[PDB]
């Protein structure tokens, strides 16, 4: 508890970086939009 | 005043020795004055 206590500004600007942070992880490096993208494209193919 | 419960189902029971655990202060803890549980007696 002292350490949450003592912390607590840290904590907070650590999480509200980390949540501001996910905005950009919607490129092709990332291995989720990269599922997304698959599920998508093999929807389509399945059409095709 | 403060008594003791269960989780899933409302009784209110005496606060004993078997309900409770000791825990470091907290700011958000209720400083209660006037009737002290017998746990936290001396
Ligand atoms: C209980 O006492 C602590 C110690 O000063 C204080 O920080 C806290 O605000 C108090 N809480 C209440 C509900 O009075």
């Amino acid at each position: 508890q002292q350490v949450l206590s003592e912390n607590q500004k840290q904590i907070d600007k650590k999480f509200n970086q980390a949540l501001n942070a996910m905005q950009t992880g919607f490129t092709t490096t990332n291995l989720a939009f990269s599922k997304v993208q698959d599920a998508v494209n093999a929807n389509a193919q399945a059409l095709a | 005043e403060w008594y003791y419960t269960g989780s899933s189902y409302y009784n209110p029971e005496p606060i004993s020795m078997a309900n409770t655990r000791y825990v470091s202060q907290d700011t958000k803890f209720e400083n209660l004055t006037t009737n002290i549980p017998p746990p936290l007696l001396n």
